[PDB]
DNA sequence: TATGTGACACGTGCCTGGAGACTAGGGAGTAATCCCCTTGGCGGTTAAAACGCGGGGGACAGCGCGTACGTGCGTTTAAGCGGTGCTAGAGCTGTCTACGACCAATTGAGCGGCCTCGGCACCGGG
DNA sequence: CCCGGTGCCGAGGCCGCTCAATTGGTCGTAGACAGCTCTAGCACCGCTTAAACGCACGTACGCGCTGTCCCCCGCGTTTTAACCGCCAAGGGGATTACTCCCTAGTCTCCAGGCACGTGTCACATA
């Protein structure tokens, strides 16, 4: 698959299907899904990294929705991206 | 229809012992879907403003630079460049 | 007191009761349209969003009162907060 | 009297969570009015979205879309 | 003999130096043009200035018939000299310089300029800026009969605001005084011809369509058209008392610092590295301290050849004129002169008109020991008379060759017994060669209306031979120096 | 551009009042801004409802969403009358 | 023409062309341009009505950009829609 | 004198900030993000107009905050409070 | 005075915003009295705002593969930031 | 203290998408031109910025107090967890029929350009 | 406050040129509409128990100012930079023709994870 060839865990084919099914444009380049999968993988890795550190500080082995809220608020870059984001818990 | 397996994989990669719950998994999936929708919409608006039918990697890179603030944009464009280079090679 | 502040900040439960908020939501919706039904998830989301907005407004008016060298908040503080925010309607 | 359903201890606890030490008397009525305005706006938007799809009942997705267009993103609903 | 007789018959108000034969022809042509009513342009060279002929014609017009108000527009550094000349040569004629602040201009108009037409109306000599500012306010009321615009190169562009301000004012007759008649193009020539003759030239497309054997026919056709309008009198053609002019372009090799900067490194930065890059690199870095003059002359720029020419001029015992396009290079030269100990006097835009007049008076004075006189290309490069200095050197060469020729011929005036020497500095293997080639093409166009030599460097014997000016009272191509012939 | 139409609708509401050239360009840019907002909202509303064809129902909903409460009630009344007159 | 049948001064054909050229959707209905031109006609007439009254107060026949800026601040509904804009001069 | 000067600047619309220093500041700021950049005059004009409008809005909010604090003279703490309440704290 | 050392360098570009300019800007908003640190505070705020808008405009210009920044890019950046300009 | 519980790792039949290859044609990268506009600086004046002063409006520190808000207890009203029962209404599917798009001609609409004019300038005073 | 003509300068009106709207006509794919399918939201009686309310109070606090004293504002100098005027070039905006390869789909193929029952075990209750 293209995911194993590009060294990315996220599915490149699934994102490519969503871009075409979403009808965002007439044609979609081959370099768009592989480029978009890397950005989504890095952002998801940084969120889970800061959220995992908050769980270790609270002596919690499992990440709870409360830990995700503390991670996006303590980080200035993640707070500006989400803006006014209210977690369920 | 969800990125649960990939989120769990990247979490085990960044934190082997930490295990994410179901609610936090759904929250992370919703966050990833929101980021993907925002990036796709920005790329579509950029392609329509320039009257370009095809969405290339440059559109995704510009959408990432515009949406993501701070060092997040630079890290994301670096990751995307590395991924597209590994895919083309 | 300060102990009551740390207890509510640590907890994440919904402070506003569900039945009065649901009654108020239904009464408000009766004005725009007639014979409408509501899903429990929609009412829960409305309650969560309203509670988050009220917490933000309370933080803002507390900051404004601290700026005015007063520990007790006044309606003029909320008025100034809504005026600076621009949400005054 | 449904607007009066939001009781005084509820507003007091909401202010305690936000960090308010002392609360006045008119704060209750002011917050009730602000909450009424906010709920009116959000419910108007959600009713619009529900009438677009020609549905009788309002779902959580319409409320999420209304909050998103109002600038507040909600996850988990 | 005959020149003294016609001088009294043409203009009796003129009392002083008798006009010569070229001035006789000039005043006769001006009188005939005034009688017929056709406006003309004086294209006399830098030497043999037509300002005396113009003031003689104005005095003749004041002598008989009407005594209407006359307005003269000239650069700032020129109006003082014009007033001095009209006061020295022509007596019993009132002349005021209408240059000052707002309140000063108002009080001068109230005192010396009667609102109604008076018999004794002082001739106003204003600059370009004050005239452009006051054409609508105070100048629109006064009816001006005869106007003289010196240095017609100011009105070269068709879209100058000064052209609009002058068109707003009512002129009965106009006069243009240009050292060089045309620039290396035809649009400005058509604009000048339309400003002086509105009925003759009306559209630029017609003049462009009108202007091997085919190229020889079109130039001969356009020549016969403007011949009655333009009058040209070369210096060497009429005046034989003045010594000949020699323009020698000395080439200096690129220094080590210049080569390193060029290798590290658009056109502006290349030119900055070409001419005096020391202070420019210092200001780009941000250092407050300045390197020594010896370190500068040893490291950067053509200052080595500059100092060679300086010691050659010191041995020859003649005043030198240096021209710099940039205030940075002007300040570099002034600082070098102050560090060496020689007296320095710089004419720049920051210098006021009174200080300019004082400095040019001290320089014309023989007792002054200020042999080094600094002049700008924009200001002071045209309109001033400096006959005490025989040798002139150009550190930089501008794009327009007309300004360079004017700056080189400023010193070459009438009455300069000492032979004039023109020196041009241009580094080889740079954009200076390109800009000199552009200026050469431009001067060739204005006239039509080697590599190894530029690579080599001038030696001490060559410097001595070029300093020796016994031939004016040397091969065409020498090692490190080339002379251009008109 | 809609310059001639802005001038015509101005004479209907104010026959004597005139409009400047700069004011005409601003009014033209204002109409283009509202046109892009209503077209963009209808496109996003079509994607959410999975409907490829846009109609007057989607435009009416986009008007009630973008325009305020008092301003939308008057726009929908005129929009409904134009459709019945056209059909 | 089609614009004369509905009675709208704005061109219904030009709006239909912009919707199809702008590729907002695959198919554009027949009632969409006639409905969209009616909304644009009322909003344009509403702003010119308020701007005309502002010019009438200043005793100026020609409407200047300063008069248009004063009209959007007075009306609440016009300011709610046009609050983020900044009119030049 | 102070009250009359408010009526003059509010009635007449003009570019208060000079064009050349603002242009130099814009070029200096843009030099950090990318080198060898060139700016159009209309772009600089729009930048200046937007900056002046934003500064006028910030000054209005600061004056409101100062009036709320029973002080006629504005202070940097008022500007900080306005920035923090507006949410643009960066 | 012969040395003329020190380029007599001009002040910083951020200092180009003069005190009377900030005073007039505050008067337009309705400020009666202005303090001392207000000038530096507004300088910093204006610098931050200009940095953000210029970064967005430079990104928009890099998207079009153009060297010169145009007015349309500034308008798009300002619209992205939540303030649209009319007449440009 | 301990337990058992829903959260977490796993084969398993699958089941609906990715990739493995021919294609073919219209979007994108690229060689060349032109002249619109931009970067730099010199010249001058001229309104604008800044350095120094006196002082009077104003920010700020402290006090007695007298209005209003925090805290604790018997109590009364409503949130809520459960349970039944009906049902309008949400949601998936074959359809067949009125509705959107290209294309050939068309014929009149407004954008490109020329000319005169007349609301609004400014004039410097009383 | 209005004053005579004055001087602009964008507005009125007209003209020609022509590419944008429109009507007559086929169609094959999007949609409104009868049916049902199984699921959720409507109300309420029954117990009750944590949650809400008002009287008492007494003590931290909001408000007016009293003195101060210092940090701003306005005006006479001047002194330093904008700015309009202007010469000349040249990087780069904007456009056309071209040809090249890559992105959309159809025949197909073989493995990914999605719905579901299961063994177990880290808190989180007790
Ligand atoms: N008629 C004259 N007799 C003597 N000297 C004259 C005469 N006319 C001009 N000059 C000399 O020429 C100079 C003034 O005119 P000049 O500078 O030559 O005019 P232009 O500006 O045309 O070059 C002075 O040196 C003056 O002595
Ligand atoms: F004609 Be100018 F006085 F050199």
């Amino acid at each position: 698959s293209r995911s194993s060839k590009a060294g990315l865990q996220f599915p490149v084919g699934r994102i490519a299907r969503f871009l075409k099914a979403g009808k965002y444009a007439e044609r979609v380049g081959a370099g768009a899904p592989v480029y978009l999968a890397a950005v989504l993988e890095y952002l998801a890795a940084e969120v889970l990294e800061l959220a995992g550190n908050a769980a270790r500080d609270n002596k919690k082995t499992r990440i709870v929705p409360r830990h995700i809220q503390l991670a996006v608020r303590n980080d200035e870059e993640l707070s500006k991206l989400l803006g006014d984001v209210t977690i369920a818990n | 229809e969800t990125y649960k397996i990939y989120i769990f994989k990247v979490l085990k990669q960044v934190h082997p012992d930490i295990g994410i719950s179901s609610k936090a998994m759904g929250i992370m999936n919703s966050f990833i879907n929101d980021i993907f929708e925002k990036l796709a919409g920005e790329s579509s608006k950029l392609a329509r403003y320039n009257k370009k039918p095809t969405i290339t990697s440059r559109e995704i890179q510009t959408a990432v630079r515009l949406v993501l603030p701070g060092e997040l944009a630079k890290h994301a464009v670096s990751e995307g460049t590395k991924a597209v280079t590994k895919f083309t090679s | 007191a300060l102990r009551e502040i740390r207890k509510y900040q640590k907890s994440t439960e919904l402070l506003i009761r569900k039945l009065p908020f649901q009654r108020l939501v239904r009464e408000i919706a009766q004005d725009f349209k007639t014979d409408l039904r509501f899903q429990s998830s929609a009412v829960a989301a409305l309650q969560e969003a309203a509670e988050a907005y009220l917490v933000g407004l309370f933080e803002d008016t507390n900051l404004c009162a601290i700026h005015a060298k007063r520990v007790t908040i006044m309606p003029k503080d909320i008025q100034l907060a809504r005026r600076i925010r621009g949400e005054r309607a | 009297d449904n607007i009066q359903g939001i009781t005084k201890p509820a507003i007091r606890r909401l202010a305690r969570r936000g960090g308010v030490k002392r609360i006045s008397g008119l704060i209750y009525e002011e917050t009730r009015g602000v909450l009424k305005i906010f709920l009116e706006n959000v419910i108007r938007d959600a009713v619009t979205y529900t009438e677009h799809a020609r549905r009788k009942t309002v779902t959580a997705m319409d409320v999420v879309y209304a909050l998103k267009r109002q600038g507040r993103t909600l996850y988990g609903f | 003999e005959t020149v003294i007789k016609l001088q009294n018959e043409l203009c009796p108000l003129l009392t002083g130096g008798q006009l010569k034969s070229y001035q006789l022809k000039g005043v006769k042509w001006l009188i005939s043009l005034w009688q017929n009513g056709l406006n003309g342009i004086l294209a006399d060279q830098m030497g043999l200035g037509k300002t005396i002929q113009t003031i003689g014609f104005l005095s003749h017009l004041k002598g008989n018939g009407l005594d209407g108000p006359y307005l003269v527009i000239a650069p700032l550094s020129t109006l003082s000299n014009w007033f001095n000349e009209i006061a020295r040569f022509t007596p019993s004629i009132n002349a005021i310089i209408y240059h000052g602040d707002k309140n000063q201009r108002d009080e001068l108009r109230r005192k010396h300029m009667p609102k109604t037409v008076g018999p004794k109306f002082p001739i106003v000599i204003t600059s370009y800026e004050v005239a452009m500012n006051d054409a609508k306010r105070i100048l629109r009321h006064y009816p001006w009969k005869y106007v003289v615009i010196d240095e017609g190169h100011r009105l070269k562009n068709h879209k100058c605001k000064l052209l609009r301000e002058l068109k707003h004012l009512k002129m009965d007759n106009k006069l243009l005084l240009t050292g060089t008649p045309l620039q290396n193009n035809l649009s400005e020539l058509w604009s000048l011809l339309n400003f002086i003759l509105p009925d003759i030239f009306t559209s630029h497309d017609e003049f462009e369509s009108w202007f091997e054997k085919r190229r020889a026919q079109v130039v001969s056709k356009l020549h016969g058209i403007l011949r009655p309008f333009i009058l040209r009198r070369m210096k060497c053609d009429v005046e034989l008392s003045l010594p000949r002019k020699k323009e020698i372009i000395m080439y200096a090799t690129m220094t080590d610092h210049q080569k390193k900067f060029q290798e590290h490194l658009l056109v502006i930065q290349l030119r900055k590295n070409c001419n005096h890059p020391d202070l420019l690199q210092g200001q780009i870095d941000g250092s407050y301290l300045y390197p020594p003059v010896e370190e500068i002359v040893g490291q950067c720029g053509k200052f080595r050849l500059l100092e060679r020419l300086l010691v050659r001029l010191f041995a020859n015992n003649h005043k030198v004129l240096i021209f710099s396009q940039w205030t940075k290079l002007l300040d570099i030269m002034d600082y070098y002169f102050s560090e060496k100990g020689f007296e320095v006097c710089r004419i720049d835009g920051s210098v006021k008109l009174d200080e300019r007049r004082r400095q040019i008076k001290d320089f014309s004075d023989e007792k002054s020991s200020c042999s080094i006189f600094l002049l700008s290309t924009r200001a002071g490069g045209l309109g001033i008379n400096l006959t005490a200095a025989d040798t002139c050197i150009l550190y930089d060469s501008d794009w327009n060759p007309q300004m360079d020729l004017q700056a080189m011929d400023r010193c070459h005036r009438i009455g300069q017994t000492k032979p004039v020497h023109v020196y041009r500095l241009s580094t080889a293997q740079s954009i200076e060669t390109r800009v000199l080639k552009r200026a050469y093409s431009k001067l060739k166009l204005e006239h039509v209306v080697e590599d190894k030599l530029i690579q080599t460097d001038i030696s001490d014997a060559d410097l001595d031979r070029l300093l020796d000016r016994s031939d004016l009272t040397f091969p065409v191509k020498g090692p490190g120096w080339e002379v251009v012939l008109p």
